[PDB]
């Protein structure tokens, strides 16, 4: 059979000693083929929820010059698709979850060609990008809010939290950075690294605004501060929230 | 939900050559890959071919080489289906049927139209003859008296016929047409009480729409 | 080249289980044939049921399903509905081809079986003018849809000059059909005695007129 | 039967060494389709981008003629090993890497119809040459292109014509294949061009990439729009609040160069 | 090797449509001919007009467009003007080189049609000392300019030694020519009578002399 | 706007050889290839060879294989078409007319230049032989006269012809020069009432500038 | 017609393997021309550039000499597959 693989973009045989085929004429004049394969299959895959993303990759196979009329490709009754050992865990960055053998048979300018495919899909380890990034965004935007609580009066107190929480926060930020891929669109990791890199650069920002009118010296602009020190306990905790609501509701699929 | 619809049914004379339409609507109309079925009286259904959206690419019935033609216009979602050399043997009522799988050939049928009537006659409009049938003589009453109108040797098809100007409507039965010689025949019957005949006059209207005709006839008993 | 072939009709009450085949002339039904089955409603309507390798148009009752018993195709009904009750067509795949069976009328009985009322009709004596004579054979009122009308003159039945017409469902869900007898008027003077026979469900229903 | 047709075109004299013969003695005219499947690792560096796609061929070869319409012989039969046909010395001038496609038979494809009309289908894997300017980065639109010509054979001989009816196809989602861009058109041109050894006629398919702005809009120009307007609010501050106007500088400058980075 | 053919000249109106072919000797023309139509001016003027594949020259009037009608190269223009009114070349890619055609005289009238004034002229007996005799007939005043010319002199049927200028614009847009004579002093005396006969839009003009 | 100004028109003998220049301008002269076409009165159009001011290479016709060589400056974004072992066949005018695509053969004419006359002869300066045309055997006078004057037999051209020192300014026909071989020739006529001649006398002014020659000539018809 | 004058030119004894004869046992002189498509991937770190380039060379092969100039025939041939010439 004048088999290929069609989206093959590289692909090699083995031939290490003796090249590694194995043909074997039956009785009957049934023919096995057996043979050793390296590919390079091309897999468009999407990160728009990076990193709770999953990804399906393709093997398709089909004949290249006969058409229906002369071959037909069938998947084999028992066990079509057959995984080594410990293939799940080969995988650094993926979890494989599920294995699929289907038909891809198409109709084209040349014919009708019969084709094979077997899929895979992948899910992101998400444990990691779990517990390394969201968790200490979480904990520091939550650092960030008892500077509210704090008095006006310590600007030791309320400066450090500020600056300190922020320079952490890039600082994660960066290392989150490099095992990402370089990728033009909008991924899901980029918008929930924003939204924590303003939570925390407008409770400093709070803290500027209350610093400045209650400097000026008048009962009316001294006690405004605390107002806006009060509101602040609450604003930022409810927009939090909603944002969080927001978030995994548009990247929980 | 999905749709196909077809173009209406077309009347043309043997020698020249028509193009049917199949307008899809409810999904993505390049992934799913469009098949043409012709059915005549005489034979059975015949498959014709199939055509992808998407390359263009089409497959015909070794039987329908050059008889037909599968063409396709992306941007108002239709599959065309042009017949060359129509003769008579052509006359048939033609679907299209839509493949079932996603940007694949799943080779299995999935939606269907309402079918497109193509009729290819060498025949001129001829108007209808109206015979009036009754009950031969002797062999009388038992059951109630059955009557009707024979429509015999026009063309084309339809005509419509009604009794007493639509008045009664029990017992009306009007069969399928059968053409003999390239002109369409038709009956219709009714059924009354033999205690109102010949006793009170019933008349059957025949009218032929292309003929601009309309011919009443009254049964009167040998 | 290649013909397939289907049973001609087939009866079945509703909730009971009804199958039908669909059978190949080369050969035994493989895989590679993809066995689709088409069912026709009334008034041209089609859609698909079950196809190719192990699909399922989207709408398709689980009451419907496909197999391979023996060595040719199956449809099986389980658990048949009224509305179930229509013309089946099977297709198989020959590499580059496609070819449909005769189709199976299956009938589901929604009502009791009746016996088709009869009547035969003689030319009129306008139409004898015309050196043309018609007989009409009237079929109406029977149920299933499955008739088979013969027309005999002086005791013998014709081969030349009849048509009948396909059993076409009524308002009231019975079925109905027409025959006709087409001859000279010269010949339908000289035969004394013509006779309409027609059959439902393995019972005869005759009819006769003598000028 | 097949087989027995290829061997009585390849009994008789033939030369694939030969050029086909023409009615006037004008060029062999090739109608060139050509099938995109994919593109693929986009270089600025080297000015190269990489791309998969199926070549398409047609010719008329009347020596390879065996046949009449009305006749019990199949319209096309697919070239058997073993037998060589003359064939265009096509090759793509601004292709800097190219390989095909071996695994079990190689994938190509030869039909000789019964007129004598040859088809030739082959699958190739370009790395094409592609100048790219980053003047507007990251507003920028690039075009890439995929040149086809014959090597040897001046205009007299061959003569290149895309197909009359979809000369490109794309495949079926291809415009979603490139992480950093999205094609909005591509085109079919000429490309013949008059050279110190001759005439060669010449086909070039173009796609055009636009990149993402949307990308570069909420990472760098919003946040530093709002970066520079809170700069601003310190003028609105009493001079006497030196813990409010200094720590709203230094942090907006902090966090503008982890911006650039 | 090959022979471009295109009509000797073509009159049409302003508004109307005039369709102008240009046929191949070698057969159809094909898409590899890459039928070229080249304008020309008086004065020796040159403008492109449509080329190669689907090519047109910058600035060339949307009327234009090229077409293959038949079997062979068709330039029309839809609405004409009266700037139209020029020499159309065909010129068709033949192998490795350009052939071009006869040309097309494409006439757009901007004045009614005038029947040409016709007189000839005896040689002056200055130059007939040379032994050397020329008849001049001069042609003024016709539109538009094709304009064929017969002698009958002596016998009746001319054969050769005859020379004839092209049409010339005059300054009221009509078009002049003239028709000279090459002929011995011995021609002159022998030969009875004399006749110049020229045929503008189907009309036949003759002059008579002794 | 762009142009193509060619050298000015020239004058050689048989056996020598000259070269045509034709200096582009308004647009970039490195990315349009360069035609060159030959206007004889003879024959037809015949086209000579392209070059490539890029590559600089270049495709003769097979007809002028040695007879014309192209070159190209690219500094001043010149032309130059050089014809070696002149003869009187190769006396035409030369014209250079650009293809319309950038930096590819598109195969299709865009604009061209003014044109350069090259005239070759192996004829001396020879002023021209006038000799009165006039009206013989004249039929009948009706309010109209036309007369004549044959300049024949002069090289090289041109000349200029005018009636009594430019008094006669309206109808004055000149017609195109039709030259024999080694000499050229052409003649006039014009247009006046009928009763100031002989009454009056004309006079026809031929001047030769290429001799210096400036002869006037009466009309004397009986 | 170019397939006739090629076999005749391999018909005598000719050999690729040798080195074309000169007029006076002089060297075999090839004249060189250079056409660079693509400069690319310059690496200054292995000391290195890629470079794609149309290489033309010409020499003189007296024996491959097929005709004179004033001849009916083609004055250059396509070398075809299957006959080889010293280079
Ligand atoms: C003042 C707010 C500052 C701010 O939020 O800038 C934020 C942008 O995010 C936005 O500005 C979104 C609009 C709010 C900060 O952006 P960032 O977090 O520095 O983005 C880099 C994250 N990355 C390295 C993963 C790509
Ligand atoms: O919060 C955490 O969000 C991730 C999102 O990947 C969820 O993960 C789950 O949802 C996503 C959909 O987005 C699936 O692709 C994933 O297979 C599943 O494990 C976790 O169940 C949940 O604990
Ligand atoms: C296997 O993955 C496929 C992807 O389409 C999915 O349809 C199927 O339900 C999965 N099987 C299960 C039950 O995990
Ligand atoms: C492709 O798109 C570009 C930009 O819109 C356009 O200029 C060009 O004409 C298009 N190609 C064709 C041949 O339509
Ligand atoms: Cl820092």
């Amino acid at each position: 059979p004048d088999t290929f693989f069609p989206n093959e973009k590289q692909a090699y045989k083995h031939t290490i000693d003796k090249p590694n085929v194995l043909i074997r004429i039956h009785n009957d004049g049934t023919v096995l083929y057996s043979v050793r394969i390296s590919l390079v299959l091309s897999c468009p895959m999407y990160l728009q929820y990076y990193p709770m993303d999953v990804q399906q990759c393709s093997i398709d196979l089909a004949s290249y010059a006969y058409t229906t009329k002369d071959i037909e490709y069938l998947w084999k009754e028992h066990s079509p698709l057959q995984l080594k050992v410990g293939l799940s865990s080969s995988l650094p960055s993926f979890q494989l979850t599920n294995t699929s053998t289907t038909y891809c048979t198409s109709v084209t300018n040349t014919g009708i060609y019969s084709c094979l495919r077997t899929t895979i899909q992948l899910k992101r380890e998400f444990s990691f990008y779990l517990l390394q990034l969201y968790i200490p965004s979480c904990m520091l935007v939550i650092v960030s809010w008892v500077s509210f609580w704090f008095d006006r009066t310590a600007i030791p107190a309320r400066v450090t939290l500020g600056v300190t929480t922020l320079l952490t926060m890039t600082a994660q930020s960066a290392g989150i950075n490099s095992q990402l891929p370089p990728v033009s669109y909008i991924k899901a990791i980029d918008v929930w690294i924003g939204a924590c890199m303003t939570f925390i650069f407008c409770a400093l920002l709070e803290f500027a605004l209350v610093n400045h009118i209650a400097n000026a010296g008048t009962t009316e602009w001294n006690d405004i501060s605390k107002r806006v020190d009060l509101i602040s306990r609450a604003l930022f905790p409810v927009l939090f929230f909603v944002f969080n609501i927001l978030y995994w509701s548009r990247f929980g699929h | 939900e999905v749709q196909l619809q077809q173009s209406g049914p077309e009347l043309v004379r043997p020698g020249a050559s028509m193009k049917i339409s199949c307008k899809a609507s409810g999904y993505s109309f390049t992934g799913y890959t469009m098949n043409w079925v012709k059915q005549s009286h005489g034979k059975n259904l015949e498959w014709i071919g199939l055509i992808n959206p998407y390359n263009g690419g089409t497959s015909y019935n070794q039987k329908f080489k050059g008889k037909a033609t599968l063409t396709v216009d992306k941007s108002s979602s239709t599959a065309y289906m042009e017949l060359l050399s129509l003769t008579s043997e052509d006359s048939a009522v033609y679907y299209c049927a839509r493949d079932g799988d996603y940007y694949r050939y799943g080779r299995y049928f999935d939606y269907w139209g309402q079918g497109t009537t193509l009729t290819v006659s060498s025949a001129k409009t001829t108007p209808p003859s109206v015979y009036p049938l009754a009950p031969g003589s002797a062999a009388q009453t038992n059951s109630m008296v059955t009557l009707g109108c024979l429509v015999k040797g026009y063309f084309p098809e339809p005509v419509t016929v009604t009794w007493n100007s639509g008045s009664l409507s029990s017992g009306v039965h009007t069969f399928p047409a059968v053409l003999q010689s390239d002109l369409y025949t038709l009956s219709s019957s009714v059924t009354v009480p033999s205690s109102t005949w010949p006793s009170e006059t019933v008349t059957c209207n025949v009218a032929h729409p292309a003929s601009s005709t309309k011919v009443d006839k009254k049964i009167v008993p040998r | 080249q290649a013909v397939v072939t289907q049973e001609s009709a087939l009866t079945t009450s509703p909730g009971e289980t009804v199958t039908l085949t669909c059978r190949s002339s080369t050969g035994a039904v493989t895989t590679i044939n993809f066995a689709n089955w088409v069912q026709e409603k009334p008034d041209h309507l089609f859609t698909g049921l079950i196809g190719g390798i192990n699909n399922r148009a989207p709408g398709v009752p689980a009451r419907f399903s496909g197999s391979l018993i023996g060595d040719k195709a199956a449809l099986t009904i389980t658990g048949a509905q009224t509305e179930d009750e229509a013309i089946y067509f099977c297709a198989l795949w020959y590499s580059n081809h496609w070819v449909f069976g005769g189709g199976t009328k299956l009938t589901v009985l929604g009502q009791p079986k009746s016996s088709p009322s009869v009547t035969l009709f003689p030319p009129s004596s306008e139409e004898l003018e015309t050196n043309k004579a018609t007989l009409v054979c009237t079929i109406t009122d029977f149920y299933p849809g499955v008739v088979t009308v013969d027309w005999k003159v002086d005791g013998t039945p014709v081969t030349q000059g009849m048509e009948t017409t396909q059993p076409s469902k009524q308002s009231n869900n019975k079925y109905m059909a027409s025959s006709y007898l087409t001859l000279t008027a010269r010949a339908w003077e000289r035969h004394s005695s013509y006779s309409c026979q027609v059959t439902h469900e393995g019972h005869t229903v005759e009819k006769s007129l003598s000028r | 039967s097949d087989s027995k047709i290829l061997a009585h075109l390849f009994t008789s004299g033939y030369d694939f060494r030969v050029r086909p013969p023409t009615d006037n003695g004008g060029p062999v005219v090739v109608s060139v389709n050509m099938l995109l499947r994919t593109i693929s690792k986009i270089d600025v560096v080297n000015m190269e981008y990489s791309a998969q796609l199926t070549l398409r061929e047609s010719w008329i070869d009347k020596r390879l003629s065996y046949g009449v319409k009305g006749d019990g012989q199949p319209d096309f039969v697919i070239l058997t090993v073993g037998h060589q046909i003359w064939m265009p010395d096509t090759f793509f001038p601004n292709e800097k890497q190219a390989y095909k496609h071996t695994i079990d038979k190689p994938n190509v494809l030869i039909r000789i119809h019964n007129d004598g009309t040859v088809l030739y289908s082959v699958r190739i894997s370009l790395v094409l040459s592609c100048p790219m300017y980053l003047q507007y980065y990251p507003m920028d639109v690039q075009q890439c292109s995929i040149d086809l010509a014959s090597y040897a054979y001046t205009t007299k001989d061959i003569e290149y014509l895309w197909k009359e009816h979809s000369p490109l196809q794309l495949k079926v989602g291809l415009s979603s294949s490139l992480p950093s861009f999205q094609l909005t058109n591509t085109s079919t041109t000429y490309c013949t061009s008059v050279t110190n050894t001759g005439i060669y006629s010449c086909l070039r398919t173009t796609i055009q990439l636009k990149r993402e702005f949307s990308f570069y809009l909420l990472q760098l120009y919003i946040p530093s729009c709002m970066l520079v307007i809170v700069s601003w609010v310190s003028f609105w501050f009493d001079r006497t609040a030196i813990p409010a106007r200094v720590t709203l500088g230094v942090t907006t400058l902090l966090t503008m160069t982890a911006q650039s980075a």
